Parts: C-alpha cells; sequence; structure tokens
RNA sequence: UUUU
RNA sequence: GCCUGGAAAGU
RNA sequence: GGCUAAUCCCCCAUGUGGACCCGCCCCUUGGGGUGUGUCCAAAGGGCUUUGCCCGCUUCCGGAUGGGCCCGCGUCCCAUCAGCUAGUUGGUGGGGUAAUGGCCCACCAAGGCGACGACGGGUAGCCGGUCUGAGAGGAUGGCCGGCCACAGGGGCACUGAGACACGGGCCCCACUCCUACGGGAGGCAGCAGUUAGGAAUCUUCCGCAAUGGGCGCAAGCCUGACGGAGCGACGCCGCUUGGAGGAAGAAGCCCUUCGGGGUGUAAACUCCUGAACCCGGGACGAAACCCCCGACGAGGGGACUGACGGUACCGGGGUAAUAGCGCCGGCCAACUCCGUGCCAGCAGCCGCGGUAAUACGGAGGGCGCGAGCGUUACCCGGAUUCACUGGGCGUAAAGGGCGUGUAGGCGGCCUGGGGCGUCCCAUGUGAAAGACCACGGCUCAACCGUGGGGGAGCGUGGGAUACGCUCAGGCUAGACG
C-alpha cells in the first residue's frame, strides 16, 4: 500500500518534511516514489508549505493512503475543496 | 609500401620548407587534393597544381615565406612553422563538433575531415559537426 | 610503446613498499623490552646512542631508538613505538614515545617539550 | 528492445544449436585505437536449418538452456569460410603453447 | 582571542604604518615616528636581501595584520573570493570591507579596528534594527549599521560619534552624525582603499 | 524467554498438516486416473480424472494448492489422461474433455 | 690508518 | 700523561 | 480420554465470472477472442437494525513491490595454460509464480580457453568521497540504493511474501541447569560488560513530533525515531578586554660600558562588560477525536510537548584561559653562555673533536592560536608507467640471426551497403552531494527553495569526407 507521507529532511532542532509519495515499507527518508510538496513546521519564511495538487489528486486518483497528518497539511492547499 | 600518405604529404611539406625550397611534388590523391585545398585557403602556400613525372601524377605544391630577416641567419620566417597528423592509421581520432580544439588560441587551423566533407574547424564548428581530426596545423 | 603495445600490455602501476611494518599500519605500536644496548653510529659519527630491543604486539622482535638526554628505561619496561629512522644506526627504523607507559619523559627539558613528553614546569 | 547480433556459425555439432562468433568493434577506453573484440553465442537453430559459415541475425530470447539464450532470427548471407577458418586456426594456434608451443 | 599584544610593534616589524590604535597612532608616538627599526636585539642591524616567499609571507601578515583576522578566517575568505567571479585579488578587499566590525570603524563610531570589535561583541551596534555582536558579519549594501537606541547614551560613542562631526567619509559610505545612523552603499572598489599592500602578492602567496 | 507468539509454530504444524493431507489426496487420485487410462478402462478413467480434477481446484480455493500450480496440475493430468486413452477408447463419458 |  | 687539528695505534 | 464456539475445516447449490483438455479465429514463443465438455466461490460482526458500517467470495484492471533473462562495464599474479561429466546439446519428465542440466532417465559428444579459460591472492558494489589544471590516481566511513550474513554447516514448514536476526529441525563448537537420563541457549537491535588494541561514548529522556503494526475508534506497542549525555575527533561562530600612557621603571638579556633590547608591553587613569544573578519564556502542535453539514467538501471546539524553566527578551554586573612548534639551507625568524666526534640533533643535504646562528639553556624573533606538534595512510609535486605526457649509440633499455603463425598496419580510381565516425529529436542518467541564485537560524558552519549542467546507454531520422565491407578497374608497392 503505497502511501502519502512526510520526510525528515531539517537538522537537529530544524525540521523540513517533504510531501512525499512512497511505499509504506519504505524507511521515513528513504527512496520514495515522487516528491509533491514540503513542510515547514515553524513557518520560517513567508512559504511554509506548497503541495501542488494536479499530482496528489493523482496518486489519490490511486491508492496511496495520506498520514492524518499527511491529509492536513495536505488538505489545508485544497486537495479536496470541490466547491 | 607507403605507411600513410597523408602522414607523408604533411612531412614532405615540413621537410621542404625548412631547406626553403620553392616548389615540391607529392604522389596524387583526391583527399591529399582536397586537404591542400584548405592549407592555400588559408593562406599557407602558394596553391598548388596537378603535374606529371616519371609519368604519374603528382602535386606541384609551391611553398610560401616571409621576408629576410636581418643580423646574424637572413633565412625568412616559415609562413608554416608548425604542422602535425594527429590521426594515424592505427590510432584515428575523431571528435564531435563540442570536442574540436582551439588550434593556437586562434592563430591556427586544424583540419576535420567530415561527413559533410574535409574543412576547417571554425569552418566544421559553422556547420556544426564534427569527424575525423586530421592536423593540427600553424 | 606503440599504441598496440600499450593497449596489449598497458602501464605497470607501482606497489609503494612500507617503510614502518610496525604491522596494522597502526599509528603506534606497544612492545616491552629486552636489551638496552648501546650503538656506534655510522658513516662520519661517533658516539653512544640508546638504543632498545623491543618483543611488540604484532608480534616483532624490533630495535626501537630511544631519543633525549637521558632515560629510565628498564629491561622488561613497557615502552611504545613510533618509528623514525636514523641515519647513523642503520637497523634503527622506530623511535620510542618519551612519555608513556614506562618511558618517563625527559627531565629538565625547556625547549622542544611535547616532543619528549614533559609537562609544563610552573613559575611561582 | 530485444537484443540483435551478427555473426558465423563457426559450431555445428551440437545437435539443434549453433555456435555462433560474434565480432563486436569498438575505441579503447583509453589508448584510443579501436580494437576489434569478440564473442560466441549458442544460437537456438531447431531445424538445424543453418550449416557452417554462414553470417546470420541473432536474437535476444527467452531461456532454452544453461548456456543458450539466442534464437538464429534469420540468415544474413550464405556460405564463406575463410571467417570460420580464422576461428578454426585460432583454436589451433592454442596447440601446445604449454609444454612445447603452438605450431606453424 | 584575534592576537591580543604589542601592536604599534607589529607597525615596526612591517616596516610600515597600520594604524591599529586608531588615535596616538597619529601623534608624535607611533613610534614608526623615530624608531621605524623592527623589534628585537637584530632590529637595528642591517637588513638581508629578503627571498621572494619573504615579501610574500610580509605583505599577507601587512594586509592581514591590519584587519586583525585569523589565518584561518582570513584564508576561508581569499579561498572564497578565488571561487567567485572577478579580479579575485580585489573582491578578497571587497568581502574584507564588508566585515561589519569594520564598517563600524570606517563609519568611525569607534577609534579604531579593535576597539570597533568591542563595541560589536557587546551589542552597541545594529544592522536595519536588530541588534548583532559579530564582527564577522558581512553588511550587505542597503543595510543601515547605527548604535543602541539605549547604548547612545555613552561617552564614548558621543566622545567619538560627536568627534566625527563634519568629517569626511568614504564614498563607498555615508552617515548622519545626528541620530547615530550610518549606510553601507557599494562594496569598495580595489581604488576606493588606499591599503598600502600589492595584494596581488597575497595571491600569490596562496598558491606556491 | 516466552515469546508468546510461538503459537505462529503452533499455528503452523497445525497447517502443515491440512495440507500434506489435500495434496497426498490429490497425487494418489492422479496417479489412478493414468493406470485406468493406461490399461483402457475410459469411462472410470474419466470419472476418477474428474475427482481428481475437483480435489484440486479445491485445494486451489485456500492457501494450500494455490494458483496455477492448481492449473499445472490439471492441464498436466487432463494431458496425459487423454493421451495414454489413445490406443482405443473414446471418451465413454467424455467426462471433462471435449472433442 | 680514521675524520674536518 | 706525550704527539696530532682531533683521534686510532705507538708509546 | 471427554466436552465445546467461531470470520476454524468440509460437502451440496447459484457461476457474473474464471481454470483445464480438444477444435477454430485474430495475433505471433505460453498474447487476445470463441464453441462443446469438465472443474471452482463466500463470513460473518457492529450499532443511531429495517440501512448504514467494518468484513467475506469470484473475475478484469490500476498502483507499489519483486523473481527470472540478456548487451556492455567491474582488481592483482601467467613463478596459474590448458579446463570440464550434469560437462555441452537433444527428447520426454519432475519441479516453480515462471524460463532453465534447476533435478532425473535415456540418446548425442559436446562446451570453454591467450580477446587469458582454470588456479591462487585480495575485496561487498554503487551514488559519492579525497586529491588532481585536466586525464587520472586513491577510496567506498557517516547519508541514500542494491547484495549478503545472523555461533559454524545443512534443511524445510507456514505464508502474498522467508528458507526466515529476537520461528522450527538435525550435525558441530562453546556456556549454564542436571535426580547424569535429558535439557536451556545465541547483542552483527539500544545501552552495558570482558578480551584484543595506539584507539572508539550513557546499563540516559520521551512518544511530544515523523514513520510503522494492529484496531471503527479510544488506544497499545514502537532502544525506528525525536532529544539529552560523555570525547577540541571535525567543521563554523565567540572570549582571554577597549582608549591612554616616558624619547621610555624595575628584573632578565646583549654591549664597541656611550648604550641597545624586551616596550606602549607593564604599573596606573578613564570606558565597555564575558562570566555570574533576578524576572518573563518559545516555536516546534494540529490533526486523530467531537459537534454542525450526510461519517464527503466546508465550519467549530477540545486534548496533547521529551528536549525545558532550554533558546530567546529585558534588568543587574566582575578586567576575567594561553598555549604549542620552529629560528644552518630547502623555509619566515640571531645573539650570549654551557658542552668538546661527548652529550646529543636529524625530513634530506648534514652539525658536534675549544669562537657551534644545527646539541642543551636563556634573551630575543617567526608561525599559528584552544589549539599546536608527532606517527601512520591516500592523491599531489612525479611528463618518476608518460592516453594527454617519457625513453633504448655511450646514462637503465634492441631480442645472437632468420623463417614465418596469430594479431596490428595497408597504394590509386568508381559505384553500392552505412559497422565505425558525425548531426538532430526523444527516453534514461532517483534523492542527497557537487555548482549558481535566493531564503531561515543574530553570522557562519548547518538547513531550505529554485535553477543549470552531465558521460554512457536505448529508440526514431539523417550525413557518407575518413576507416570497414562488397563489387569493378588501375600499375607507381610487391612479385615473375
Ligand atoms: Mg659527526
Ligand atoms: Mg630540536
Ligand atoms: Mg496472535
Ligand atoms: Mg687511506
Ligand atoms: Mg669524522
Ligand atoms: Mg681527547
Ligand atoms: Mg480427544
Ligand atoms: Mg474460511
Ligand atoms: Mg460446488
Ligand atoms: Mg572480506
Ligand atoms: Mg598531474
Ligand atoms: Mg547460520
Ligand atoms: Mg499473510
Ligand atoms: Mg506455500
Ligand atoms: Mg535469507
Ligand atoms: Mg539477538
Ligand atoms: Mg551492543
Ligand atoms: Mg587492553
Ligand atoms: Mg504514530
Ligand atoms: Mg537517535
Ligand atoms: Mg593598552
Ligand atoms: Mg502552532
Ligand atoms: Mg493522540
Ligand atoms: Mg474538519
Ligand atoms: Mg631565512
Ligand atoms: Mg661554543
Ligand atoms: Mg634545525
Ligand atoms: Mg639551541
Ligand atoms: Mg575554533
Ligand atoms: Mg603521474
Ligand atoms: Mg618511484
Ligand atoms: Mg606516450
Ligand atoms: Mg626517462
Ligand atoms: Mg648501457
Ligand atoms: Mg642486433
Ligand atoms: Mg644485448
Ligand atoms: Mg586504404
Ligand atoms: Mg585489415
Ligand atoms: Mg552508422
Ligand atoms: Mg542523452
Ligand atoms: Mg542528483
Ligand atoms: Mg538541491
Ligand atoms: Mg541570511
Ligand atoms: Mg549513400
Ligand atoms: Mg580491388
Ligand atoms: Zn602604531
Amino acid at each position: 500500500m503505497v502511501k502519502i507521507r512526510l520526510a525528515r529532511f531539517g537538522s537537529k532542532h530544524n525540521p523540513h518534511y517533504r510531501i512525499v509519495v512512497t511505499d509504506a515499507r519504505r524507511k521515513r527518508d528513504g527512496k520514495y516514489i515522487e516528491k509533491i510538496g514540503y513542510y515547514d513546521p515553524r513557518k520560517t519564511t513567508p512559504d511554509w508549505l506548497k503541495v501542488d495538487v494536479e499530482r496528489a489528486r493523482y496518486w489519490l486518483s490511486v491508492g496511496a493512503q495520506p498520514t492524518d497528518t499527511a491529509r492536513r497539511l495536505l488538505r489545508q492547499a485544497g486537495v479536496f475543496r470541490q466547491e | 609500401m607507403l605507411t600513410d600518405p597523408i602522414a607523408d604529404m604533411l612531412t614532405r611539406i615540413r621537410n621542404a620548407t625548412r631547406v626553403y625550397k620553392e616548389s615540391t611534388d607529392v604522389p596524387a590523391s583526391r583527399f591529399k587534393e582536397e586537404i591542400l585545398r584548405i592549407l592555400a585557403r588559408e593562406g599557407f602556400i602558394k596553391g598548388y597544381e596537378r603535374v606529371d613525372v616519371d609519368g604519374k601524377p603528382y602535386l606541384r605544391v609551391y611553398l610560401k615565406y616571409g621576408p629576410r630577416r636581418q643580423g646574424p641567419d637572413p633565412r625568412p620566417e616559415q609562413v608554416i612553422h608548425h604542422i602535425r597528423r594527429i590521426s594515424k592509421p592505427g590510432r584515428r581520432v575523431y571528435v564531435g563538433v563540442k570536442e574540436i580544439p582551439r588550434v593556437r588560441r586562434g592563430l591556427g587551423i586544424a583540419i576535420l575531415s567530415t561527413s559533410k566533407g574535409v574543412l576547417t574547424d571554425r569552418e566544421a564548428r559553422k556547420l556544426g559537426v564534427g569527424g575525423e581530426l586530421i592536423c593540427e596545423v600553424w | 610503446p606503440t599504441i598496440n603495445q600499450l593497449v596489449r600490455k598497458g602501464r605497470e602501476k607501482v606497489r609503494k613498499k612500507s617503510k614502518v611494518p610496525a604491522l596494522k599500519g597502526a599509528p603506534f605500536r606497544r612492545g616491552v623490552c629486552t636489551v638496552v644496548r648501546t650503538v656506534t653510529p655510522k658513516k662520519p659519527n661517533s658516539a653512544l646512542r640508546k638504543v632498545a630491543k623491543v618483543r611488540l604486539t604484532s608480534g616483532y622482535e624490533v630495535t626501537a631508538y630511544i631519543p633525549g638526554e637521558g632515560h629510565n628505561l628498564q629491561e622488561h619496561s613497557v615502552v611504545l613505538i613510533r618509528g623514525g629512522r636514523v641515519k647513523d644506526l642503520p637497523g634503527v627504523r622506530y623511535h620510542i614515545v618519551r612519555g608513556v607507559y614506562d618511558a618517563a619523559g625527559v627531565k629538565d627539558r625547556k625547549k622542544s617539550r611535547s616532543k619528549y613528553g614533559t609537562k609544563k614546569p610552573k613559575e611561582a | 528492445p530485444k537484443k540483435v547480433l551478427t555473426g558465423v556459425v563457426v559450431s555445428d555439432k551440437m545437435q539443434k544449436t549453433v555456435t555462433v562468433l560474434v565480432e563486436r568493434q569498438f575505441p579503447h577506453p583509453l589508448y584510443g585505437k579501436v580494437i576489434k573484440r569478440s564473442k560466441k553465442y549458442l544460437a537456438h537453430d531447431p531445424e538445424e536449418k543453418y550449416k557452417l559459415g554462414d553470417v546470420v541475425e541473432i536474437i535476444e530470447s527467452r531461456p532454452i538452456s544453461k548456456r543458450k539464450r539466442f534464437r538464429v532470427l534469420r540468415l544474413v548471407e550464405s556460405g564463406r569460410m575463410d571467417l570460420v577458418e580464422k576461428y578454426l586456426i585460432r583454436r589451433q594456434n592454442y596447440q601446445s603453447l604449454s609444454k612445447r608451443g603452438g605450431k606453424a | 582571542g584575534r592576537y591580543i599584544g604589542p601592536v604599534c610593534r607589529l607597525c615596526r616589524r612591517e616596516g610600515v604604518k597600520l594604524y591599529l590604535k586608531g588615535e596616538r597612532c597619529y601623534s608624535p608616538k607611533c613610534a614608526m615616528e623615530r624608531r621605524p627599526y623592527p623589534p628585537g636585539q637584530h632590529g637595528q642591524k642591517r637588513a638581508r636581501r629578503p627571498s621572494d616567499y619573504a615579501v610574500r609571507l610580509r605583505e599577507k601578515q601587512k594586509l592581514r595584520r591590519i584587519y586583525g583576522i585569523s589565518e584561518r578566517q582570513f584564508r576561508n575568505l581569499f579561498e572564497e573570493a578565488s571561487k567567485k567571479k572577478g579580479v579575485t585579488g580585489s573582491v578578497f578587499l571587497g568581502l574584507l570591507e564588508s566585515r561589519l566590525d569594520n564598517v563600524v570603524y570606517r563609519l568611525g563610531f569607534a577609534v579604531s579596528r579593535r576597539q570597533a570589535r568591542q563595541l560589536v561583541r557587546h551589542g552597541h551596534i545594529t544592522v536595519n534594527g536588530r541588534r548583532v555582536d559579530l564582527p564577522s558579519y558581512r553588511v550587505r549594501p542597503g543595510d543601515e549599521i547605527a548604535v543602541a537606541e539605549k547604548s547612545r547614551n555613552l561617552e564614548l560613542i558621543r566622545q567619538n560619534l560627536e568627534a566625527m562631526k563634519g568629517r569626511k567619509v568614504g564614498p563607498w559610505l555615508s552617515l548622519d552624525v545626528e541620530g547615530m545612523k550610518g549606510k553601507f552603499l557599494r562594496l569598495p572598489d580595489r581604488e576606493d582603499l588606499a591599503l598600502p599592500v600589492n595584494e596581488q602578492l597575497v595571491i600569490e602567496f596562496y598558491s606556491r | 524467554r516466552n515469546l508468546s507468539a510461538l503459537k505462529r509454530h503452533r499455528q503452523s504444524l497445525k497447517r502443515r498438516l491440512r495440507n500434506k493431507a489435500k495434496k497426498s489426496a490429490i497425487k494418489t487420485l492422479s496417479k489412478k486416473a493414468i493406470q485406468l487410462a493406461q490399461e483402457g478402462k475410459a469411462e472410470e478413467a474419466l470419472k476418477i480424472m474428474r475427482k481428481a480434477e475437483s480435489l484440486i481446484d479445491k485445494a486451489a480455493k485456500g492457501s494450500t494448492l494455490h494458483k496455477n500450480a492448481a492449473a499445472r496440475r490439471k492441464s498436466r493430468l487432463m494431458r496425459k489422461v487423454r493421451q495414454l486413452l489413445e490406443a482405443a477408447g473414446a471418451p465413454l463419458i467424455g467426462g471433462g474433455l471435449s472433442a
């Protein structure tokens, strides 16, 4: 079961994730299928959350469940909003 | 047997020029001619023409030099200084346009034979098609 | 050589021979002693230098040289090898580390101190 | 896509198979000179169709046996020993160059 | 701790003037003023023709010995310059000048570089507002370098910044003596400085 | 010690047995199916070839024979049966075969 | 014989 | 110890 | 031995469908469709119980992961030259998810090797990493990919998947219990111990965050991980104070006994004020959940931090670590005394036997600085294995000479093919790293964001000068 989750990339006391599509069984920071965003827990910059959707929507269009945190951020970018 | 004519021709030239000869024959061969053609164009030689000796076809090649210098050794400067063969039999050398060389930071030439024909480097670079290097000359 | 030949045999590389088989290649090797003989210099030198035979931890029995004015090296003391040739005494390729184990560094040494292992003298 | 090679049929003894010598050719990685070099592939010929010394196309294929992963696509040129000969002789050069020496 | 010690002496060892004490190194006492012979016993004795290397080394020191920096820091800056575009030798200087600690001196909020350096590790300075206690900080072009709205009212500062009234300042720089403000305009281009040094040797020195 | 999920082993053997069972059954039949054709008993041979078939697919259902394994078994069997059944005979009850 |  | 520049030998 | 429940096992049914044999059609290795025959399904549980949820069964497909196969590439020795019987191929068979001497019976007598087989040595491979002008050389540690191993060897069961690190069985070596019969074990998981060594850390905190397993969820587990701790082991930032201050204290040193040196250095005056104290005090954490809307979209609310009373903010506030190497030339920095081929130095050339800038000490000087030196190892310099980029008359180096096998090399002209060679397009070349720009931590080291490049390799199309091949022709090479 492929997933859409977050991967650690910052430093000590410094995080930075990648909203990435991988196969559950991989290491967290191991090899993934496709990066599809990044999240900055501390909004250190005027930009802490890009995502893209045409893509997210793709993997969602096929398996790839997302971590709850994944979804959270992943949604904040209206991956689901269809008003 | 004549291992490699081209090498041979460039040599014949390399030689005669040093003794300051006027002409200098060489066994005729289309390609050889094609080479000379450039030399002429690039202004390294007073040109050349087809001839006959013993009854076989040669290429009188009219050499070019500088003017008498002053003081010791009034021998003219060689219009053609350097001039060596690069791709010899058993060690063919091929370059793709992106690899063609800067013969003498500009002042020299390099003769490539290409699928478009024999031609100077910049010429090649122009038509954008490398091939076989034939002889750094300058 | 012709290219063809170069293609056939190529170029022999070069195995660089060591000069300090303290083995394990390690920086230093621990040993113990045997002799504490004196040695005559060669070439145009004359004197008597503090040498030592050593049964190493690497199962070796190499001869190490003792530096500095005077020593305290017993005949059953644990010394420390650090390798260093010695022009005058052919055969002695390793030095001792005056300052560890039973090396008890040189005494009353002001200048080059870290070499000869001696704690800094106080100025009361 | 499925690889394809060309070469002569240096061996025929094996039933339903053929040794196909395939000469490759290229520039030396470091010294330049284009060194020629080769390899022998055992093609699978089901109708003992092809004979000795015929150039053929060799096609990459699902396994027929250990030491046998190719089928004979088709016949390129028919008959022409020499090539075989050069091959047979080299096998001969080997002669006794070990205790006494090869032969000439 | 960059150097720290007999300074108006290095002036002597370099046989020229570097002005390490800011003031005083201006009056009849920078020693170079009568006693230009380097330190030590063998100072007055006749000099021996120097080695190409000798020179190289002396020059690098002179210049690096001015800004009072570590061979370490110094080196990394040059190595950084090497890696960049433009007449490397120059650029080096640029970086060198952008060292805030320098700038605070360039704007004379302090007598010399040393003293300047201290007014920084002590927070008396600022850039765009926020405080900064890193001499090594590299002022970009367009940053404002003032004084602590609190620390402003200091003797040392008033004293110095006051004596800066109607004083001409570097062309790549400018200031407002009024509110202790200031400003970094452009990277002083080679010509702008008058450093008693052939930096084109500092280049040579780092090769061999 | 005691890593409470030894239960898996425990379970393991319990299964091993249920499996071994199903197969042995398939084999003994399969073999049987042959001797009948082999000899010539057509209607009879078919009848068993049939059971065999079933027994197999059956096994295929659980984590036993599973897959094409089931399939092979079948073909390999329906193969020879039809074959040795060739020396006279003719589908007397055309059990599982067709023509 | 040795050594500068 | 003597001599040699100083040694080894010799005394 | 006996009793018993189930989503545990079994039989009969329904057969969308699907499996298998024979025939047929399209395709073309075992792909797709079709007809008769035969064969094969299922599980139930939950509540807001009469419809919703978790779940089961059969088939087609998506996605992710993987097996198998092939071209090319991958160290040293030829003081290793012949190797091979399941060995090479065939037919039938077994076996697997699947091809295959993978394994078997039978038939054939092959298969590989100097382009280096076979044997010996050594070794996880790669992205990369160090070095280098580049070509290269060296290396494969942290991080990421693949491989292999789990005391040594062998084996298989169960499973979608294993021949399975914390599962099983046997043989072995060793440790412990032992009523001597027979048993229990396996840190190359975290930490810790002991040994070996020149040398390598805490029996730490927590699940809060990220990720994972199971569960509807609540939640549980999680030595993965997130943090702290010990080690200047490395990199980066910072302090040991700033301004003044005699034509110049003293002490030590040198002296042409006038003086010269350490030295603006100190003492001392004034300023700032690391440490250290007091107050406040963080992001990282908003989801799962719950309520509103239908458990969707959207909205609302609540809970929850190990690091931490830490970072950071304001206040007060003390002049408060400096050491190590070298000073004959190479190599930047010189004078006195001690000592006399001694004691000793030493990277190389070399210094010391009575004036030593080379030994040891002091003064002074150079270098670098919480570091500095030493040993070891790698690239460099070294065009000193030379492809770029070397040589062989006398320096090391032409084989004692020939004949000729393989191989390398191959004159002039025309045409064909297009292997080499060159050009265009496209695919590939993961991330990290590297390089440029910008951004986040006060700077930096560190990190983030975006960009550009890239050899080689595959596919499609093109060019034909040179090389190759085929075909014709020539006579200047060669031969007669
Ligand atoms: Mg001597
Ligand atoms: Mg010394
Ligand atoms: Mg269980
Ligand atoms: Mg003599
Ligand atoms: Mg002597
Ligand atoms: Mg004497
Ligand atoms: Mg019972
Ligand atoms: Mg069931
Ligand atoms: Mg049924
Ligand atoms: Mg190994
Ligand atoms: Mg080089
Ligand atoms: Mg094992
Ligand atoms: Mg399972
Ligand atoms: Mg199974
Ligand atoms: Mg395994
Ligand atoms: Mg274990
Ligand atoms: Mg452990
Ligand atoms: Mg020990
Ligand atoms: Mg979790
Ligand atoms: Mg950790
Ligand atoms: Mg002062
Ligand atoms: Mg928050
Ligand atoms: Mg929770
Ligand atoms: Mg919501
Ligand atoms: Mg010097
Ligand atoms: Mg003396
Ligand atoms: Mg020295
Ligand atoms: Mg000394
Ligand atoms: Mg530091
Ligand atoms: Mg080299
Ligand atoms: Mg060498
Ligand atoms: Mg060469
Ligand atoms: Mg040479
Ligand atoms: Mg010789
Ligand atoms: Mg000869
Ligand atoms: Mg000879
Ligand atoms: Mg030709
Ligand atoms: Mg040829
Ligand atoms: Mg082509
Ligand atoms: Mg490409
Ligand atoms: Mg990359
Ligand atoms: Mg990047
Ligand atoms: Mg910034
Ligand atoms: Mg054509
Ligand atoms: Mg012809
Ligand atoms: Zn001064």
